[PDB]
DNA sequence: TCGGATGTATATATCTGACACGTGCCTGGAGACTAGGGAGTAATCCCCTTGGCGGTTAAAACGCGGGGGACAGCGCGTACGTGCGTTTAAGCGGTGCTAGAGCTGTCTACGACCAATTGAGCGGCCTCGGCACCGGGATTCTCGAT
DNA sequence: ATCGAGAATCCCGGTGCCGAGGCCGCTCAATTGGTCGTAGACAGCTCTAGCACCGCTTAAACGCACGTACGCGCTGTCCCCCGCGTTTTAACCGCCAAGGGGATTACTCCCTAGTCTCCAGGCACGTGTCAGATATATACATCCGAT
């Protein structure tokens, strides 16, 4: 029968691969469409510089990576290895975004 | 001898205008003075930055309006903008 | 560009963002949660960016508007001006 | 408004318009200061003061008092959802906290 | 045999009693001595206004009460009711004081 | 005042500060830990307060120095001036 | 030391003393600006720049490169203990993340 | 017609880089980041000095205000070394 | 389900000290005017934003088998809560002294301001060496088999 | 414990492009030199409030004993995420084209700074009295061992 890794090996391999790099991890066109949709419920007939959408993407990705680090800390605190929504909620509450 | 300025008599006028029968202690008035000073400096600093970004050298009333839109949360911002607009419109006319 | 683009933030993308954060295992309900926490964050920044754009009487959202909107929330960003 | 009296009375306010003008001119915020900026700022400051004072007066009446103390300002601020977002990083002296017990700790 | 409450009743009674009040909870002279000792390893022969020591005490007590709220949140997250040093450590790390 | 005054922040005082925070049960190793934390916080504020006092060429630490030192750390305090 | 030349050169710096003077003077910070404030500020800015650039150059040479990129600035900043405290709320674009795996997640015996 | 000119700190950052590492170059995005860093720190120090001169009812920002702002803003050893460097520069300029 | 026993809310007298209000006055705000440059407005140019094909192929979506991790339950034993008796030092009042904060007057050296001048720094060219990429081979974790 | 097969990642050499580094022309911002008015350095005086001491009452900290509820470790089930193969969708890249609106320049006018005079609002100080803190006595709610 063919080769097969055990659950948890490819996960660590991807952790190393993506902590070693600096690329952008969300696709560009879907994010640009999301940004335009939000902004157009704020004001109609707007235009965006490309640098503006790139800056928004950098900020969003940095935010989400920090939040996932804090979530992993909480999940380990509860003696687990799987992150769950209650970990995100506790991180955002202690951090100061849900008061 | 020196004299120090505060916002005590104006806070008291507002209080006797909204609650005609209650008074205010002294520590509460100290807290209210600190609140007024804090909000003044927040709004003024934001308006200064707004006038600097756009290469202007004058803080007009729309700098203050945009600073209020940036600093306060939603319905607070709406009511404060309406009050300020009404005050300026009554002042010029 | 009107309706339902938050599902363009796919599940592999959230999994990559979690791997860069050092996460080994992910629960199946995380994705619907992350598309919320993101949509709020974005909405706070754009709302400020547009507020700057209307002040300069412009109709184009410049990168400096985004840099100022982020600096105002305590998230200074280096590399796009400022 | 044509009446040439004190500017606070002309604009319709209780807060001082001239003192705010002087504080804006001598505070190193810009090189010039328009004529309608102190009026706007005085009106905004008066509105926010009236909001907080009304909530605090309600909180004081709810405790059978005829006088506001820092505890009532703390209660009025923490119990409003927007004044708590405007003053979330502020400490009121002699204010205490809001009564709050986590539901897991109560006897079952 | 004499009367006796069960463990957990007087604790809730004190929680209510101290959340209802606004007094200062640390003694004044010990805190003033601590403040003077720290400041005198920063600079010798200093004097303090009484308002200065009172402000320092208010700030310190507010800080510690907030930290204990966050610690209780962590302890409940781990499915406990007792707070431990690892809860304080997790709260101060997620909060931004231990990075 | 010279030596070992942090043991003057007794254990009952920490139980009271924890009860106001809503804590029902406390572990016997908390107290030590808490003292450590407290000291750090204090050392960050006083170090700034004295820095203001030296600038005005004074030998008395005023309450405004403490209010400024706290404001520059994101912990604004109402009721002592400013 | 007296001089008739550019002030940055008599002060001993490679940073504009006159431009910093004009920026302090036209920036609405105070009504007047002393003569020794731009010199001090230029010297402090040059020190901090030299510190960061040295650490980043070490990080670039540790990867067999002859050129600094944002990844090296990110590494040099996060791997110092004081530059990480001065720039703790800052995001470097295209900078990435320090490699760090929690010890509980690694495989065991 | 002409396009307006925009100033930056590129040539000075490059002089410092060629002083420290005599044979290393710098890319363009890294130089953008260095410009943002210099501007950020300038505005932090200048704003702190402005507030510090306003508290004491002064009209002038001197080297003493800048030194105290540096003592307030930077961490320990950074503060000690930056204060030594600024003092040495001002002394060399004056003498 | 239930009568103690303990703690907490409620009702009245009373007594002080802080809040609210009046008075003098002095300094900051208002009235009137002049002068100059900041900003509003019109016109023009050309950069860069948006919209549209068409192809290729990297990545997303879907289904499947199974192993490992989440979670519930049970048992033990140490550590924390509660209550009591003893010890310690905080808190309060009053006395007394002196350091140093705060204010006023004088004068001088420092920074703003203005006009002339000239070189440092910026925009545009452009070229070659560092870095990205291809591919082939070596090595090094990983895992099922004993 | 071990060894061998199979993916995965590092290493080494060759090929090529495009952006970093350096030159040049030129405009405008920094430098030089002089004048002037006022911010601040400094001396002197006053008098507030910070520090040190002393005695007394009693509230809170401390030490200790007992027991119970909770932390923590172990076991067992089961379901739900992970890894992998196959198919499908749409991102990405290069190109073409049009035009909106950002950016710059020229002109004018009207709005704000600056100066001087005048006067009344707000601040420091004094003083009376009533809201609130406290002592005391009940009344009621809550908790707990006993059924």
């Amino acid at each position: 029968k063919p080769h097969r890794y055990r659950p948890g090996t490819v996960a660590l391999r991807e952790i190393r691969r993506y902590q070693k790099s600096t690329e952008l991890l969300i696709r560009k066109l879907p994010f640009q469409r999301l940004v335009r949709e939000i902004a157009q419920d704020f004001k109609t007939d707007l235009r965006f510089q490309s640098s503006a959408v790139m800056a928004l993407q950098e900020a969003c990705e940095a935010y989400l990576v920090g939040l996932f680090e804090d979530t992993n800390l909480c999940a380990i605190h509860a003696k687990r290895v799987t992150i769950m929504p209650k970990d995100i909620q506790l991180a955002r509450r202690i951090r100061g975004e849900r008061a | 001898r020196s004299r120090k300025e505060s916002y005590s008599i104006y806070v008291y006028k507002v209080l006797k205008q909204v609650h005609p029968d209650t008074g205010i202690s002294s520590k509460a008035m100290g807290i209210m003075n600190s609140f007024v000073n804090d909000i003044f400096e927040r709004i003024a600093g934001e308006a200064s930055r707004l006038a600097h970004y756009n290469k202007r050298s004058t803080i007009t009333s729309r700098e203050i309006q945009t600073a209020v839109r940036l600093l306060l949360p939603g319905e607070l911002a709406k009511h404060a903008v309406s009050e300020g607009t009404k005050a300026v419109t009554k002042y010029t006319s | 560009v009107l309706r339902d683009n938050i599902q363009g933030i796919t599940k592999p993308a959230i999994r990559r963002l979690a791997r860069r954060g050092g996460v080994k295992r992910i629960s199946g309900l995380i994705y619907e949660e992350t598309r919320g926490v993101l949509k709020v964050f974005l909405e706070n920044v754009i709302r400020d960016a547009v507020t700057y754009t209307e002040h300069a009487k412009r109709k184009t959202v410049t990168a400096m508007d985004v840099v100022y909107a982020l600096k105002r929330q305590g998230r200074t960003l280096y590399g796009f001006g400022g | 408004s044509a009446k040439a009296k004190t500017r606070s009375s002309r604009a319709g306010l209780q807060f001082p318009v001239g003192r705010v003008h002087r504080l804006l001119r001598k505070g190193n915020y810009s090189e010039r200061v328009g004529a309608g900026a102190p009026v706007y700022l005085a009106a905004v400051l008066e509105y926010l003061t009236a909001e907080i004072l009304e909530l605090a007066g309600n909180a004081a009446r709810d405790n059978k008092k005829t006088r506001i103390i820092p505890r009532h300002l703390q209660l009025a601020i923490r119990n409003d959802e927007e004044l708590n977002k405007l003053l979330g990083r502020v400490t009121i002296a002699q204010g205490g906290v809001l009564p709050n017990i986590q539901a897991v700790l109560l006897p079952k």
